[PDB]
C-alpha cells in the first residue's frame, strides 16, 4: 500500500519558516485522482486541516489561514512539502500528511496518512528549572518545576519514596511546566521527609529543593 | 485570459487572420494538461503558414476531455463538437475547478444529451427544440417522453 | 463556513452498541461525504467510515453509519465495543468550498471499573513564586475513571479563559487521569480576585474547591 | 469486485415507456463504458446502446442510454414499446482490472392481454415417489401473463435453498404462462420436518400456499 | 459482415476439459483493436463472462473459475480456442462467441456474437425414466417422470387427447425431471380414465401407468 | 559488427513514430532514428505486466523539449524546464512546469 513519512527539524524559532517535506512511496504524485494534504494535531485539541493541492497546480488553503501557508508538489521527487509564515509558540501541533481520494464524484476519503513528526516551536536555549516550595492544601504536594525548555527534564521524590510522574505541558512564554501530584497525610504524621529531586538531564545540573 | 468561457452548447469561434500568429505566448496561461497536436509540431508552429486558423474554446468535464480528438464519439463528440477524422492541429486542455466552479453550483455550462441525429464537423446546434422519443408528438411544454435536449 | 460538533467522549459496557453523532453546521450536510477516522492516542488516523456508507478493508462489521438529512447530522453506530475499539473518533465532511472540515473528538472509552468522582484540589501561589512576580497557580485533579475532563476557572469577577494550560489527562497506577490546569497571571492581579475555582464537567457533575492562602 | 444489479422483471403497457436501470456497487459507472444487449429468446445477444450514449445502426431509435453519476447507475428508456420489443436486456460494463461484468437481465414485455394473478398447485410426494425414497416437491404454478416468474422457497421455520429447480417460463395452450418449482429432499427430512412452503410473489403479490402431509 | 461460429462437441462429462473453438469469417484473428472473448449463459440465468484474449497473447480471465479456464489464439485458421478443466454438472451452458472492440479509448461492446452452442456435462450415458402418479387435492393431477438421460422427451396425454409438459432442467445430480399435468373442472372428473405415456427416443421403449 | 538493443515501452499509436523519419512526441524529443537507420524494430502489446488498476505512473515520456534529440541519444535530465517569457529562477512554479 501506499505509505507517507516525515523528516524535518523538530525545533524552529518563533517568526521564522516551518519547512518539512513527505515522502510518498508505495505510490506515485503523478496521479491526478488525488489530493496532497497537511494535518495538525495539538496536544490534547483536536485535528486541524492546513490544505491540499492538485499536482497539476491548483491550491486549496484553509480559510483561516489565508496568506499563512504554502504547498508545493515535487514531481520529480515524488514528494510534497510544508511551508509556514511567521511560525508562533501555538504551532507546537503534530504535523501530518495524508493522501485524500478525488478520483469519485466528490472528494470524500483521506486513504493514507502520514507517520507523524512532533514539531516544537521555541526559540530558548537550555535554561535550568525553577523548583518552587509547592505546600499540601489528607492533601498533597508536589515539585512544581517551571522556566525550563529541554523537554527530557524530569523530577523524582526522595529517590525511591514510592507520588505520580507529571506529563509535561507547553507555555505561551515559549517554556514547559510540570507539577507532580505527591499525597501526604495529616501534618501528625506528614512532615517527616518530603524532598523534590529534578533530575534536569541537560547542562549536567542536579537540583534538590524540599517540599513543605 | 477573457476571465469567461462559454459552454460547448455555444462554443465561440475566432477568425484569425491579418495577423502574426506568435504561438510563444500559450505557454503562459495553462499548464497545459492535455497538449496534442495531430497535423503540427509543437515547436514548428512559428515555422509554417496556414490559409486560415480557427480557435474554438468551450468548457467540458474532465472525462469529456478524451473526446476532444479525431475520430471519437460521446455527447460532447457526435452532439456537441465533433473533429474531422482529418484534422491538423492542436488541443489544450487545463484545469478550471479554481475558477470556473461556484459553491452554489455554476449551472450556466450546459451541454446537448443528443438531437435526433449525430452532427457535422466544425457546425453549431443553437435550436433549442424539445426532444421527442416517442411516436406521438409534442411541443412546447415538457412532459413524458419530451425532454428537454440539454 | 462548516462545523461538525460532537460530544467530548461517551462510554458504555461491553457487548453494547453506541451510536456517536457529529451535527452539522449552517451548510448543508447532504452536500458532501462524511467520513469517521480512528485514532488511538499515539498514531495516525484510521478511516474506519467513508462516503457516509461503506467500510475500508480490513474494518470489522461492527463499524456502521448514516446521514439524516431531516436532522442535519450524521452517526457512527458501533455495536460490540471490544478492546480494541477503546480510541477516539474524529467525523469529517467538506463543506460547499475546499475546506475539509474536521470534527473535535468523541474518546469511546470501554467501561471496566465502575465510575468514580473526581478529587479536585487547588492551592495558592508559593511564596517564591511571589518573589518572581508571578501567581502561575496550580490545579490538582485525579481519581476518575471513564473519561476526561474539561476545566473552566469561574472567578469572582468574570471566567477566566485566556491564558490557560492544561496538561493532556494522562493514565496513572490506578487507572485515572489528572486533568490539570495552570493560569499564569502577575500577581498584582491575585490581591483583586478571590476564589478562582475553576470547575469541573465530569460525568455532569461539579465539583467546588476554592482557593485559599 | 465491480457489481451490476439491475430489475429482474419490468412489465408496461404498449405505446408507454419502460425504464431499466443498473446500479454499480464496488465500484464506478463512469469509469467504464455501460453497454445493452437486447438478447431474444432462443437467439444471441445483439448490442443495441453501447458507449452508454451510441446507438448501432438499424436499431431503432426508441432506445436510448442513460448515466447517472450522482446515484452510480445506468438507465435504458425505451419509448413507444412495440410486439418484438419483448426480449431480454442485459446491462454490461467493465471492471478496473479489467474484467467484464453483466447484469442479472432483466424480462421486458408488452403488457397485451390483462394481467391476471397466478395460481398455487401444490403437491405432496405420491405414494409411488415415497416408496422410491424421494419427495419430489413440486409447484406447477400457472395463469400468469407477466414474465415475472419468481419462486422462494421456505419450510416450516427455516427457509430452503438446496434442491431449487425452477424452470424458465413456459406459455400453455391457451397463451399464459405456466412455471414448475421443484424440489428434492431427503424422505427423512420430509418425515422429520412438518410442511413446506412455496411463495411465489408474482408481480409483487406474495402468494403464498403451504402444503403439509 | 463479420460472423462468428462455435464449434466443439456438444455433449461432455464431468473430469473433463471442455474443449471449443470459434471459427471466424470476414475477419483475421490476428487483427488488433479487438478481444476475442467467451460468454456463457446458463439455461434460465444471465449471461457471464469467462475471458477475453488479445492476439498479442495477452489473455484476461474472469476471477471466478481463472484457475479452470484457458484461451489461445490462432493467426493462420483465424479460430481462436477455449479451453477449460475439471468441468462440473454446473458448468453446462450455452456458449456464445464474441468480438469485443478495444478501438477508441477504452473497452467496450462485444459487437459480433455467434450463434451460441449448447452443451450439457453428465458422466451418465444411458438411464431409462420412471413413472410417477400425481393425486390432486377445478382441480390438477398428472404424471412424474424423472431421471431420463436424451434431451428429446415424447409426451403423451390420453393416447392424444388434449398441454404445457412443463419442459425439465438440467437438475444438480445431471438429469431432467418431466412433470407434465392436466387441468379437470372437477374432482368427479378425476376417476375417468386418463393415461399419461411416454417414449424412449433413443430406445424406442413406451412407458405406462394408469393415472386418476 | 556490433548491434545495440534499444529497449523502452510506448502506447500503441506511438509505435509508428519509431520508424525512421517520422514525427511526434515520442520521434522529436524521446528517441530518434537516424533516415539511414539499419536494423528491425519490434513491439508487443505488454498491457498485462506494465499496467495497474490504479494506474502504472512508473513510465514517463517526454513532452516538451529545448530541441529535437539527436538520433541515437539520451536525456535522463530531470531538470524542470522554463517555457514562460520570464524566468522563475528554475524552480516549479507559474510558467514553469516539469518536462516529463
Ligand atoms: C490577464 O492575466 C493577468 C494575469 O494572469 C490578469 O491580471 C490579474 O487579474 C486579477 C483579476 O483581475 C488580479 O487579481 C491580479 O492582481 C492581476 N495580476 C496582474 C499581475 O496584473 C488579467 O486580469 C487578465 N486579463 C486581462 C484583460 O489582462
Amino acid at each position: 500500500q501506499v505509505q507517507l513519512q516525515e523528516s524535518g527539524p523538530g525545533l524552529v524559532r518563533p517568526s521564522q519558516t516551518l519547512s518539512l517535506t513527505c515522502t510518498v512511496s508505495g505510490g506515485s504524485v503523478r496521479n491526478e485522482y488525488y489530493y496532497w494534504s497537511w494535518i495538525r494535531q495539538p496536544p490534547g485539541q483536536g485535528l486541524e486541516w492546513i490544505g491540499y493541492m492538485h499536482n497539476s497546480g491548483n491550491t486549496y488553503y484553509n480559510p483561516s489561514l489565508k496568506s499563512r501557508v504554502a504547498i508545493s508538489v515535487d514531481m520529480s521527487k515524488n514528494q510534497f512539502s510544508l511551508k509556514l509564515s511567521s511560525v508562533t509558540v501555538a504551532d507546537t501541533a503534530v504535523y501530518y500528511c495524508a493522501r485524500v481520494d478525488v478520483g469519485g464524484t466528490l472528494v470524500s476519503t483521506f486513504d493514507h496518512w502520514g507517520q507523524g513528526i512532533l514539531v516544537t516551536v521555541s526559540s530558548a536555549s537550555t535554561k535550568g528549572p525553577s523548583v518552587f516550595p509547592l505546600a499540601p492544601s489528607t492533601a498533597a504536594l508536589g515539585c512544581l518545576v517551571k522556566d525550563y525548555f529541554p523537554e527530557p527534564v524530569t523530577v523524582s521524590w526522595n529517590s525511591g519514596a514510592l507520588v505520580h510522574t507529571f506529563p509535561a505541558v507547553l507555555q505561551s512564554s515559549g517554556l514547559y511546566s510540570l507539577s507532580s501530584v505527591v499525597t501526604v497525610p495529616s501534618s501528625s504524621l506528614g512532615t517527616q521527609t518530603y524532598i523534590c529531586n529534578v533530575n534536569h538531564k541537560p547542562s549536567n545540573t542536579k537540583v534538590d529543593k524540599r517540599v513543605e | 485570459n477573457a476571465t469567461t468561457f462559454a459552454s460547448v452548447y455555444a462554443w465561440n469561434r475566432k477568425r484569425i487572420s491579418n495577423c502574426v500568429a506568435d504561438y510563444s505566448v500559450i505557454y503562459n496561461f495553462a499548464p497545459f494538461f492535455a497538449f496534442k497536436c495531430y497535423g503540427v509540431s509543437p515547436t514548428k508552429l512559428n515555422d509554417l503558414c496556414f490559409t486560415n486558423v480557427y480557435a474554438d474554446s468551450f468548457v467540458i468535464r474532465g472525462n469529456e476531455v478524451s473526446q476532444i480528438a479525431p475520430g471519437q464519439t460521446g455527447n460532447i463528440a457526435d452532439y456537441n463538437y465533433k473533429l474531422p477524422d482529418d484534422f491538423t492541429g492542436c488541443v489544450i486542455a487545463w484545469n478550471s475547478n479554481k475558477l470556473d466552479s461556484k459553491p452554489s453550483g455554476n449551472y450556466n455550462y450546459l451541454y446537448r444529451l443528443l438531437r435526433k441525429s449525430k452532427l457535422k464537423p466544425f457546425e453549431r446546434d443553437i435550436s433549442t427544440e424539445i426532444y421527442q422519443a416517442g411516436n406521438k408528438p409534442c411541443n412546447g411544454v415538457a412532459g413524458p417522453n419530451c425532454y428537454s435536449p440539454l | 463556513e462548516f462545523m461538525l460538533t460532537q460530544p467530548h467522549s461517551v462510554s458504555e459496557s461491553p457487548e453494547m452498541t453506541v451510536t456517536i453523532s457529529c451535527t452539522g453546521s449552517s451548510g448543508s450536510i447532504a452536500d458532501n461525504y462524511v467520513q469517521w477516522y480512528q485514532q488511538r492516542p499515539g498514531s495516525a488516523p484510521t478511516t474506519v467510515i467513508y462516503e457516509n456508507y461503506q467500510r475500508p478493508s480490513g474494518v470489522p462489521n461492527r463499524f456502521s453509519g448514516s446521514i439524516d438529512s431531516s436532522s442535519n447530522s450524521a452517526s457512527l453506530t458501533i455495536s460490540g465495543l471490544k478492546t480494541e475499539d477503546e480510541a477516539d473518533y474524529y467525523c469529517q465532511s467538506y463543506d460547499n468550498s475546499n475546506v475539509a472540515v474536521f470534527g473535535g473528538g468523541t474518546q469511546l472509552t470501554v467501561l471496566g471499573q465502575p465510575k468514580a468522582a473526581p478529587s479536585v484540589t487547588l492551592f495558592p501561589p508559593s511564596s517564591e513564586e511571589l518573589q518572581a512576580n508571578k501567581a502561575t497557580l496550580v490545579c490538582l485533579i485525579s481519581d476518575f475513571y471513564p473519561g476526561a475532563v474539561t476545566v473552566a476557572w469561574k472567578a469572582d469577577s468574570s471566567p477566566v479563559k485566556a491564558g490557560v494550560e492544561t496538561t493532556t489527562p494522562s493514565k496513572q497506577s490506578n487507572n485515572k487521569y489528572a486533568a490539570s490546569s495552570y493560569l499564569s497571571l502577575t500577581p498584582e492581579q491575585w490581591k483583586s480576585h478571590r476564589s478562582y475555582s475553576c470547575q469541573v464537567t465530569h460525568e455532569g457533575s461539579t465539583v467546588e474547591k476554592t482557593v485559599a492562602p
